[PDB]
């Protein structure tokens, strides 16, 4: 549904990282702005794994 | 931003732009354009890292808008002025712009011919003694709830080349007359335009003007009859030229427009503004199971979509015209026709205004109050400018009798029709129920030597108890008005 | 057992209804709908009756259609159509003083019944 | 049999032995009208009437009752008759009341000649056992089944004619047996005329760039419901393409270009743009099922997948970056496979001349056919509605010229306003389902619907025919079924019913599928007293009245033909 | 009930072709008596059987055709004549002309007839249908001559 009208953006429940891999939440809830900078990159890289030659789009 | 495509819920954002060398002075304020360009960053005098967009103008085109800033100039192409010309020559034109006004509202055909006199509208004229007559006619649509005359707003802004919608409520002084502003980095006072100087050569519309606050509606009349604004305010005093044509739509003080209560009472409008106004169209609901059963086909036609078939259809029988022609046409009617009068046309007119002034003696007598709706000198300017608007349609120089007529039966159908609106009756209706029986008829001459002569009653009394037991239905008229004939 | 479809399902019901399907009177009776108008006008006679105009007729047309946009159709069945009209008729003859609910329930009761 | 493919050039011998005279008007081509394949042959004809200088008379008829009054309004003079897609299916001697003795000069000597020629230019396959073979005065340009399939039939029909107990009973019903099985058959179409008239233009030696296109043109506008004609017909028109090529080289506002190039099965991929080609095309909506919002929802999918924005893909294609459409055909090689739209990818023509762009013969056949269509007490009405489509063919013709490129451009914005309008009601039938199964049949009935005053004309009803058997024929879950789609005209009050044939999917690759409404139609126009329409001249037109309709749906289901 | 019964037809509660129309449009002759039995009745040319058109109610004693044939004259130059003599009334004020010539009221509605325009050509047509039907040659002559 992100690919579907070509939006930009990945909604991520926070109780999602608190039920699987607390460390990550942890992380997050402390250094905010490197782990987004990690995590802009791991969901391109999800995305281009089902969207391939998505970075044309965006 | 054009107000079709604004976000939900947001506001429509202004966004500077700039014309170099012979793009500059093209656009009139409010028109609708289309433009094409390379969108530049300019950084500007005014957080971190913000430089100001904008757009640099590479074209402009617009078919609303014509001939730049107005020089009653002829830009129109040689075929298409052909092709006007034909459209002029057409011997039933009339009908052709009274069915391309409002082609999805049923009835309304007066109101629909007000409309095309407003947008081809009369001629403005210049005395060497500076005397200014108006070129341009008012119309105020007064009536009942559901008779779509705020439609006939939207579709008289959409139509007019220049043109805008206001309210009532969301009027102000300033804002529909020119407002004196501050520029922020002189601290000098300056004039911005208003509603009516964005008008200024086109159409106002206004919605809601029963309720338009009171010094509100006042500010106008200038800008009405004047045609023009004079603003001496901040220590700018001038006077701006406004020549707007104003079209009104107006609901009665009383939440529906009664037959039984006194045209005093549903209007408590300043017999100053309905001597402005040119048409004062007051409309009404009767009811009629055969205009109810139109209406509702009608209606369920626009609804269902067959209504868009029928106007394509009829678009290419030839019958009516669509708005960019229609708008186009008004252009150039405005910039090539200013008729005048024929001799034998003065003589009608001022026939037809003594008379009905005179008929408003009548009006004015057994009533013994002054008339909320009043018929002066300015309403005789209103129906040359009605006349001259009809000799406009077919590019006509001469404005012959029979546009004369037809301006005539305008201003009988508006303005004369709404200007029209004890124990003698009683006494009356006993004897003439006792003198004649049911299905027997008597002459007008009987009653007239036995009930005026007599002086059982006054003449006037009997004029008014003929027409009271004739809407009763029960005693009805017959052999060209010379029988008196009880129906029973 | 306080409400047949949850609340959370039945709000994203509505905006997806709203956002997404778009009904459209296309097979629709429109004649029992003219004849209904043209009694509303007609008993809408007296003086302190609710008034009927034209946009009554139209607010028929979006009733109809919302009843359309509820079940997520695209097209207008003749069953929304007696619906919004017995919606319509139920408004004006509650609208109707007392001394004449019978005798106004007993006009319009061929048009919603059948 | 009366002209085989290799005497067509004597046939125009023929024409000029009775008409080249400078004097006097002598030849009259009847034209099919609301027919492309006509149209371009009739454009071709005209071309090489033009440059030999043969006076004409090119009169576009539709219904047959038409051509009676024509031709009975004809003067003696004419000596020589053109019929451009029609004629091979009647008797035209019992239709035109045509008797030799009165039409016959200088019969003296076994040999025959008449004062009038009347040519037939026919596609459908069931040809007139009388009209082929036993008729001096009417020519057949046949393309050829003749001499392969029908020579029982013409040993039958000679031994039936030549032979005016047990062994006449024996020879004579076994005969007439094989007359009737050859007839109540199927109408059918394997060649097109303008591949004919083009062969005939070989033969002579007239052939240039301005035929070849109107041949690829004719040849094109069959591919919608006669693919395998098509599918027969290219390697001759790549084989003349590459014949009538110059040797090369730069733009330039002369050189007019046709190139054989990838031209994908898509509707006005070149006028429009790449959402609305897909969105607006049969093949497309036929696999995907893009009349559901999840069609759409896999379409705005797979133009995720594809690596194309949709602001760039609702983008008008010539002002499309070409950053996509430069590298397309590896795009829609890596991604079409996966959504099954591999049969996108297709060779066709593309012609384009000078610097005002590159129109393909798809397109250009879809322009001609929205020209075709809305290109601008009863009985009146229709006159004047037949009248209107005669010059709604005649202002297909003018757009057929090089110098009237806006009436070009007008039909493509037509085709996009119509192609709009038959997607809305396409969606409509399928939304609410009106396709009833009849167990022989589909039945498809429009009782209302959005703008149905443009299903008066025919080929907008066969348009809407053509996208419900493409929609309907991926489907696999319902089997091959004859469709009934019936629209209704108020003001005419009738009810006019086109027959359609099913098709199998484009993917697989046999015998074509027959057209057996005809004869179900004649029949029981002969048996019941419905008062109905049989002059058009494809058969499966016909006009019923509101009344009678549900009476004919009966004997049709009734009737075992279909 | 006629819901039910209007939906094996395939039609709507409220079609136009649903609603009723009397088949029969009223042709009344006024007042015409036997010399018999001198019962004064109106005899309908086309609500009735032929039995008790040609004959009388009571006495059963049959009429001749010719004075029928010139009351039918009668009936018809009456409607012409009250066609003719007729006040013209206001679309919109609905008063009668009293100016008798006069463009416009001032309402400024048009004028139109009291009678409206299809009446007449409607009892004409169904003067003519009678005729026919029937078999009264004075009154085809008089159709015939009106005609022309
Ligand atoms: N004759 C008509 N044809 C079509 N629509 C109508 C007609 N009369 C009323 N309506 C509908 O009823 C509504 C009437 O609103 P309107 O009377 O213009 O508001 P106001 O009372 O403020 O003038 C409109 O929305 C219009 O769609
Ligand atoms: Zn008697
Ligand atoms: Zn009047």
């Amino acid at each position: 549904t992100l690919g579907e009208m070509n939006s930009e953006s990945l909604e991520v429940n926070y109780r999602h990282l608190a039920e699987s891999k607390a460390i990550l939440a942890l992380f997050l809830a402390k250094c905010p702005e490197e782990m987004l900078k990690i995590f802009d990159l791991v969901a391109m890289e999800a995305t281009e794994l089902h969207y391939p030659d998505y970075a044309r789009i965006h | 931003e054009i107000p079709e495509l604004v976000p939900v819920g947001e506001m429509p954002r202004n966004l500077t732009m700039t014309c170099d060398r012979y793009l500059t002075n093209k656009v009139i304020p409010g028109t609708r354009v289309t433009i094409v360009g390379i969108y530049s960053i300019y950084n500007s005098k005014n957080g971190v890292a913000i430089r100001t967009p904008y757009i640099k103008i590479l074209g402009i085109q617009s078919d609303v808008e014509t001939s730049s800033i107005w020089n009653s100039v002829t830009m129109f192409t040689e075929e298409e002025e052909e092709e006007f010309l034909q459209l002029s020559r057409n011997p039933k034109l009339y009908e052709i712009l009274t069915n391309s006004i409002a082609p999805s509202i049923f009835g309304n055909e007066d109101i629909k011919k007000a409309i095309v006199c407003l947008l081809m509208g009369g001629s403005k004229k210049i005395l060497p003694d500076g005397m200014r007559l108006r070129g341009d006619i008012n119309v105020l649509l007064l009536g009942d709830p559901g008779t779509a005359k705020s439609q006939l707003l939207k579709f008289v802004e959409k139509v007019s080349p220049i043109a805008v919608y206001t309210s009532g409520k969301g009027s102000s002084a300033a804002g529909l007359t020119a407002s004196v502003q501050r520029d922020p980095m002189t601290r000098e006072f300056y004039l911005e335009g208003g509603a009516m100087v964005l008008a200024d050569g086109g159409v106002v519309c206004i919605d809601e003007f029963d309720k338009m606050r009171d010094e509100d509606r006042v500010a106008i009349h200038e800008a009405m009859e004047q045609q023009t604004i004079s603003i001496a305010k901040a220590g700018i005093t001038t006077v701006l030229n406004s020549r707007t044509s104003v079209l009104a739509a107006a609901n009665p003080i009383y939440g529906r427009y009664d037959d039984l209560k006194s045209p005093g009472d549903n209007i408590d409008f300043q017999t100053t503004i309905l001597s402005r106004f040119d048409m004062i169209f007051i409309v009404k609901d009767d009811h009629n199971e055969e205009r109810d059963i139109s209406i509702a086909n009608h209606v369920i036609n626009i609804h269902t979509g067959n209504a868009n078939a029928m106007q394509n259809q009829q678009e290419e029988n030839g019958s009516e015209i669509s708005i960019e022609k229609m708008k186009r046409y008004i252009t150039y009617c405005r910039l090539k026709c200013a008729p005048r009068l024929s001799p034998q046309a003065a003589e009608k007119l001022s026939s037809n205004f003594v008379t009905i002034r005179k008929q408003l003696l009548i009006n004015e007598l057994e009533s013994t109050e002054r008339s909320s709706i009043p018929i002066t000198i300015r309403q005789l300017e209103a129906i040359i400018r009605i006349t001259e608007s009809l000799a406009k349609l077919e590019l006509s120089p001469i404005a012959q009798e029979r546009h004369v007529d037809e301006a005539i039966r305008l201003f009988q159908a508006s303005t004369m029709d709404a200007a029209s609106q004890l124990s003698e009756i009683r006494r009356f209706e006993q004897e003439l129920k006792r003198r004649l029986p049911i299905g027997w008829s008597t002459s007008y001459q009987t009653l007239r030597r036995e009930f005026v002569d007599t002086h059982r009653f006054s003449q006037l009394a009997l004029d008014k108890a003929l027409y009271a037991l004739e809407k009763h239905e029960t005693i009805q008229l017959r052999h060209q008005g010379q029988n008196i004939y009880r129906s029973g | 057992e306080i409400s047949p479809i949850p609340q959370e399902l039945l709000m994203k019901y509505i905006h997806y209804a709203r956002t997404k399907i778009y009904p459209k009177l296309h097979q629709m009776d429109m004649d029992k709908v003219s004849r209904v108008y043209a009694d509303l006008r007609r008993e809408s006679i007296s003086t302190g009756s609710f008034p009927i105009t034209v946009r009554h007729l139209e607010s028929i047309l979006r009733i109809a259609e919302s009843f359309a946009k509820m079940r997520l159709s695209e097209f207008v069945s003749s069953y929304d159509l007696d619906r919004a009209i017995k919606v319509v008729v139920d408004s004006f003859v509650d609208a109707q003083k007392v001394s004449v609910r019978r005798q106004l329930r007993r006009s319009f009761a061929i048009y919603t019944l059948g | 049999m009366y002209y085989g493919i290799s005497q067509f050039s004597e046939a125009y011998n023929k024409i000029l032995r009775n008409s080249s005279s400078h004097s006097s008007c002598q030849l009259v081509i009847f034209v099919s009208c609301l027919n492309i394949d006509a149209l371009c042959a009739t454009k071709m004809l005209s071309l090489l009437f033009k440059k030999q200088l043969v006076q004409s008379q090119i009169v576009p008829i539709f219904g047959y009752s038409e051509l009676r009054r024509h031709y009975s309004q004809l003067d003696d003079n004419i000596n020589s008759l053109l019929l451009v897609g029609f004629g091979g299916v009647i008797d035209l001697e019992a239709f035109l009341e045509i008797d030799p003795q009165e039409y016959v000069i200088d019969t003296d000597s076994g040999e025959q000649s008449f004062r009038r020629d009347i040519y037939v230019l026919d596609a459908h396959r069931p040809w007139n056992l009388d009209n082929i073979f036993g008729s001096q005065i009417i020519q057949c340009f046949d393309d050829g089944t003749v001499d392969d399939t029908l020579g029982e039939q013409k040993e039958a029909y000679y031994k039936l004619l030549e032979l005016d107990r047990k062994q006449r009973k024996k020879q004579i019903h076994e005969y007439e047996g094989v007359l009737e099985e050859y007839y109540s058959q199927g109408t059918t179409v394997v060649n097109s005329i303008s591949a004919q008239i083009y062969s005939l233009l070989s033969a002579i030696g007239e052939t240039n760039l301005s035929n070849l296109w109107l041949n690829i043109l004719g040849t094109t506008s069959l591919d919608i419901a006669y693919a395998q004609v098509y599918n027969r017909l290219y390697p001759l028109l790549q084989d003349e393409v590459k014949r009538l090529t110059p040797s090369s080289s730069v733009k330039t506002p002369d050189t007019l270009t046709l190139n054989i190039q990838p031209d994908y099965y898509l509707f006005l991929l070149r006028h429009s743009s790449l959402y609305d080609s897909f969105y607006y095309s049969n093949y497309v909506n036929a696999k995907l099922s893009l009349w559901n919002e999840n069609g759409k929802k896999r379409l705005h999918k797979m133009f995720a997948r594809m690596g194309i924005p949709l602001s760039t893909a609702q983008e008008t294609w010539l002002y499309m970056d070409h950053s996509i459409k430069r590298e397309l055909g590896i795009i829609f090689d890596k991604n079409l496979d996966r959504y099954g739209l591999q049969d996108i990818i297709r060779d066709g023509f593309v012609r384009t001349l000078g610097y005002r762009g590159s129109i393909s013969a798809s397109e250009f056949v879809e322009a001609l056919t929205a020209l075709l269509e809305v290109g601008n007490n009863s009985a009146q009405k229709l006159t004047n509605l037949r009248k209107r489509w005669v010059s709604n063919f005649w202002l297909s013709w003018d757009a057929l010229d090089d110098r009237k490129v806006e009436l070009l451009n007008r039909g493509i914005q037509l085709a996009q306003d119509l192609q709009r309008a038959i997607f809305n009601t396409g969606v409509a039938i399928l939304e609410k389902k009106l396709i009833k199964h009849l167990r022989i049949y589909r039945l498809c009935v429009l009782q209302d619907g959005p703008d149905l005053d443009l299903y008066r004309n025919p080929l907008t009803l066969l348009r809407l025919g053509n996208w419900l058997i493409e929609c309907c024929a991926e489907s696999e879950d319902k089997q091959l079924l004859p469709m009934v789609l019936a629209s209704i005209d108020e003001n005419t009050d009738t009810y006019l019913v086109a027959g359609l044939t099913p098709r199998y999917p484009r993917g697989l690759d046999k015998k074509p599928i027959l057209n057996n409404f005809s004869m179900a139609f004649q029949q029981i126009t002969a048996e019941t007293d419905a008062k109905v329409r049989i002059d058009n001249f494809e058969s499966s037109i016909i006009e019923i009245r509101r009344e009678d309709l549900s009476p004919f749906l009966e004997k049709l289901t009734l009737s075992g033909l279909l | 009930l006629r819901k039910e019964l209007l939906k094996i037809f395939e039609l709507r509660e409220f079609a136009k072709v649903a609603e009723f129309k009397d088949p029969s449009l009223s042709l009344v002759v006024p007042d015409f008596l036997c010399e018999y039995c001198f019962f004064i009745s109106d005899i309908d040319f086309c609500k009735a059987a032929p039995e008790s058109i040609f004959s009388c109610v009571r006495c059963h004693k049959a009429f001749n055709q010719v004075l029928l044939q010139e009351h039918l004259i009668q009936k018809l130059r009456s409607d012409i004549e009250s066609y003719l003599i007729q006040d013209l009334r206001c679309s919109r004020c609905h008063k009668v002309k009293r100016d008798y010539m006069s463009a416009h009221c001032p309402c400024a509605g048009a004028w139109e007839g009291t009678l409206p325009r299809e009446s007449i050509v409607q009892k004409l047509n169904v003067f003519k249908q009678v005729a026919k039907y029937y078999g009264f040659d004075i009154l085809l002559s008089c159709i015939a001559d009106l005609t022309i």
